[PDB]
C-alpha cells in the first residue's frame, strides 16, 4: 500500500531502484486491506482483520 | 634501448615534462563515448575500429 525500494537492478548500464508495491487494483478502497494475511510463527496465514 | 632485449617486459624509460602536474605533449587526448546502449563490448568492436 505504501511502495518499498529494496535495492538497485541494473538497466542498460545505468543502475536504476527496484521497488517492490501491490498491484494497483489490491490496494484502491479499505476493503482491499482484506486480502494481505501475514504468516505467524506456526506457519497458519493470519489476516490483519485479526 | 638497453632494456629493450627482455623477456615478455615492456620496460620503458623517459624524462618527465617541465611542469609535471599540466598539459603535457602538443599530443591529443581523445574520450570515445558509450551515448545509448552499447555494452563494455560494443564500446569495444567500437573502440578498435577507430
Amino acid at each position: 500500500w505504501g511502495g518499498s525500494y529494496v535495492n538497485d537492478f541494473i538497466d542498460r548500464g545505468r543502475v536504476k531502484k527496484v521497488y517492490v508495491m501491490s498491484e494497483a487494483k489490491y490496494r484502491m478502497l479499505p476493503d482491499d486491506i482484506g486480502d494481505w494475511y501475514v504468516r505467524a510463527a506456526d506457519g497458519q496465514m493470519v489476516p490483519f482483520s485479526a | 634501448r638497453a632494456f629493450s632485449q627482455i623477456k615478455d617486459a615492456m620496460v620503458f624509460a623517459f624524462n618527465l615534462p617541465a611542469i609535471v602536474e599540466l598539459g603535457t605533449a602538443t599530443g591529443f587526448d581523445f574520450e570515445l563515448i558509450d551515448q545509448a546502449g552499447l555494452g563494455h563490448e560494443k564500446l569495444t568492436q567500437a573502440r578498435n575500429q577507430l
